[PDB]
């Protein structure tokens, strides 16, 4: 018999982040991951490393180690992420939290600009998670970085207008987050597109669980998103981002170095991140936000091999 | 059916693979979790073979309240010698009940099968130039046989030759040189079997993840788990390398239509007295054993109340209005936990700290808000 090759109706749009020589393209797939005998894969998955605007306080020693000299300096930390191979740098504005430092959009915007100017790669800016706060800071952030095509992370169903508004006025792209549910990701996309932001300026965040803590739901949701794009559902034809780092390093298997029943801590902590990544790369994710440089390097070597 | 069911080993240590019908688990569910095999070379000393198999036996992990582990020992006849190989398998057999995959020449497998055949091993390597001798051994012992060839065309033809010889208890090996080829082969085998009823490919496959870089072997094996391998062979006995694979197989092979829940009743950790703490949580098995594990691990005898949230985690049920003050209060009375303790204090997951006041008035129990992660329970109980 003959190699079975699917005739796919459509494709995931190509999203471009950054501007000028520091551009990065994602998406564009007209086939399932790596099945290029029946479709195109214009872009390989892309990876980012996280940089916090304020020093992480609850990070395991093994994760701080690769950034120990730059962890208190967002700019230096971001240059280091590029040095470690990140395609994109992801700045998490933790200090914006209203229950924490509750910093203003103006304060936060100066740091996003500082970081942005210092690196030769595109910038992804993640908020604090509190919808109300994020909607307030992103329009100020988007304004300061106007024209730099950054990726503002997280418009949700309850807060997208201010953020989509900032993307459109100031030329940025947006991440649309909905909790592991096709119809909800779809509804959000529809509402964003209703403001006339183009589908190629949107990346879907299904709000995954790491390996062992919800990864199967994440994996299936992402597969349904890719199949949706391929078969023609224009509402699912957007690239997918997975916050791998954030979730994998929360796993006990990756945080408790003292558990003899699970073997060598250093190895399992890293495999926890690399396996969540390879599994979600197999599901159809496009942008992977990682935390540990070693996980990043090994996945990239894995990608060289599978591509 | 699309893919034959094939069994390696016997008696409950048995590995059943095949009878898969979809390419994406959300279409139905994947039916039979792939086996994981660990490699053992017959050139090792008697002492070495035993030490290694003993480490293989320790590649078992409790996950969501169940023991899960690797399932086969792949003995490799690197010695080239049948006497050496036969004795090595006998040695490994003395130290484990896991079924074997016998990797070796026909003469090595035949010596070995005299004693190992009874244990229903998987024979490794009916190839283009030995397939006739291999099929004869497989038939004598009626044991599963791997058909190994480079590429889909060669593979399918060898399979047809062997099935023409009357044997169909098979496992497939398309010999990828790298994981790019591996993904391609696994995907096509699975597609042609299911979408086209292509018979030569209607059998489970075996994959190898032997990379000496352990991050790479783990990633290659992860891809094979997610992508249709029926048996995956590694060469690491490091528990850290197998843990994520076992978890990934558990996860990928879980039925998507329903989460696994635990029965909502009170669970006793260790042998609690009327003085032991009472922990409130949900009946999502993953959540409940996260908690059970932490408590038993700290050696704290206690009572655990997994509120029935239809098997949903704590923030999941909460957001779905299924972990309310009212529901938890009712379980406090529902569960019969009161008869069990002399105090009237219950510990709430720290993540729903807000429910405290309302849950407290209403239930008549003193609600203590615990850490957000069950991992801080030991330090919370100490203080
Ligand atoms: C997998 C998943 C699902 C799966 C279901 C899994 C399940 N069986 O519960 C599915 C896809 C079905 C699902 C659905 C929804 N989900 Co959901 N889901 C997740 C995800 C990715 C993982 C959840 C998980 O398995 N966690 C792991 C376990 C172990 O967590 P855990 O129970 O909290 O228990 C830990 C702690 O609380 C604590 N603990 C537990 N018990 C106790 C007890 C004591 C005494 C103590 C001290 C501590 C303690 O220790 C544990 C270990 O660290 C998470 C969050 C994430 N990745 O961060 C989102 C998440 C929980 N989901 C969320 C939501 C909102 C939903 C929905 C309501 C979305 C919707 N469709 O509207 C739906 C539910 C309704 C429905 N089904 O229609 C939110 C909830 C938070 C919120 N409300 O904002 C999250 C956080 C996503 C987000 N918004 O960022 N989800
Ligand atoms: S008709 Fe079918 S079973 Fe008979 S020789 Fe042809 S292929 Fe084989």
């Amino acid at each position: 018999v003959e190699v079975l090759k699917e005739k796919w109706n459509s494709k995931v749009v190509e999203v471009t982040l950054g501007t000028g020589d520091k551009t990065v393209t994602l998406g564009g797939d007209s086939t399932l991951p790596f099945l290029t005998f029946e479709g195109e894969m214009p872009n390989p998955p892309r990876f980012a490393l996280e940089v916090f605007d304020t020093p992480p306080t609850d990070w395991p020693d093994i994760l701080v180690e690769p950034f120990k000299d730059v962890i208190n300096d967002p700019v230096a930390w971001a240059k280091k992420c590029v040095e470690y191979g990140a395609d994109i740098v992801a700045l998490r504005l933790v200090s914006a939290h209203p229950d924490g430092q509750n910093r203003s959009g103006a304060e936060l915007a100066e740091v996003c600009k500082a970081v942005a100017d210092a690196i030769d790669v595109p910038l992804m800016i993640i908020g604090c998670g509190v919808e109300e706060k994020d909607a307030e800071i992103f329009p100020v952030i988007g304004e300061a970085l106007s024209g730099r095509n950054c990726l503002l992370s997280s418009a949700t169903k309850d807060n997208y207008k201010p953020i989509v508004a900032t993307c459109m006025v100031h030329g940025h792209s947006v991440v649309a987050s909905a909790p592991l549910d096709i119809n909800l990701s779809k509804q959000l996309n529809i509402m964003i597109m209703e403001m006339n932001l183009a589908p190629n300026r949107i990346i879907m965040d299904p709000l995954i669980g790491a390996l062992g803590y919800g990864i199967e739901y994440s994996y299936s949701i992402i597969e349904r998103m890719r199949l949706g794009a391929l078969t023609g559902d224009k509402i699912l034809a957007m690239p997918v981002v997975c916050f791998i780092g954030q979730e994998a390093w929360k796993a006990k298997e990756a945080k408790d170095p003292e558990v003899a029943e699970w073997g060598d801590y250093a190895l399992r902590a890293i495999h926890w991140e690399t396996v969540t990544t390879v599994a979600l790369i197999q599901a159809g994710g496009h942008l992977f936000v990682m935390r540990h440089p070693k996980s990043l390097a090994e996945v990239k070597e894995h990608l060289k091999r599978i591509l | 059916p699309p893919v034959a069911l094939i069994k390696v080993g016997k008696g409950e240590k048995v590995l059943e693979i095949g009878h898969e019908t979809v390419l994406f688990r959300h279409d139905k569910r994947f039916e039979h979790p792939c086996g994981l095999a660990i490699l053992v070379e017959d050139t090792l000393s008697e002492g070495e073979i035993k030490e290694r198999v003993e480490k293989i036996n320790k590649l078992v992990f409790d996950r969501v309240g169940q023991m899960h582990s690797v399932n086969l020992v792949a003995l490799k006849g690197s010695s080239q010698d049948a006497a050496t190989f036969a004795k090595a398998v006998a040695t490994a057999r003395e130290v484990t009940d896991l079924p074997f995959i016998l990797i070796g020449t026909p003469e090595q497998l035949a010596a070995a099968l005299e004693t190992e055949g009874a244990n229903n091993p998987l024979l490794y390597a009916a190839t283009a130039d030995n397939y006739e001798q291999m099929v004869e051994l497989a038939k004598k012992y009626n044991v599963p046989l791997t058909v190994s060839a480079k590429g889909l065309d060669a593979l399918a033809e060898l399979v047809q030759k062997i099935t023409a010889l009357g044997y169909k208890n098979l496992i497939l090996d398309p010999q990828p040189e790298n994981i790019s080829e591996g993904l391609f082969y696994q995907t096509q085998i699975r597609r042609l079997a299911i979408k086209k009823l292509f018979r030569p490919f209607g059998y489970p496959t075996i994959a190898f993840a032997l990379d000496e870089n352990p991050y790479q072997a783990v990633m290659e094996a992860s891809v094979y788990i997610a992508k249709y391998a029926g048996i995956i062979v590694l060469n690491t006995v490091e528990p850290a390398d197998i843990l994520p694979l076992i978890t990934l197989r558990l996860n990928i092979y879980t039925d998507p239509q329903k989460p696994i829940a635990v029965e909502p009743k009170v669970y006793e950790i260790l042998n609690p007295g009327p003085d032991a703490p009472v922990f409130i949580t949900t009946n999502f098995s993953l959540t409940y054993f996260c908690v059970a594990g932490d408590v038993e691990g700290a050696r704290i005898p206690a009572y655990i109340l997994p509120v029935d949230t239809d098997g949903t985690s704590v923030l999941t049920a909460w957001a779905a209005g299924k972990f309310t003050p009212e529901k938890i209060a009712q379980f406090l009375k529902e569960s019969g936990i009161a008869e069990k303790v002399n105090h009237r204090k219950a510990i709430l997951p720290g993540g729903v700290a807000v429910l405290s006041g309302k849950l407290q008035e209403l239930s008549g129990w003193e609600i203590l808000v615990g850490p957000r992660e069950s991992s801080g329970i030991n330090s919370f109980i100490k203080q």
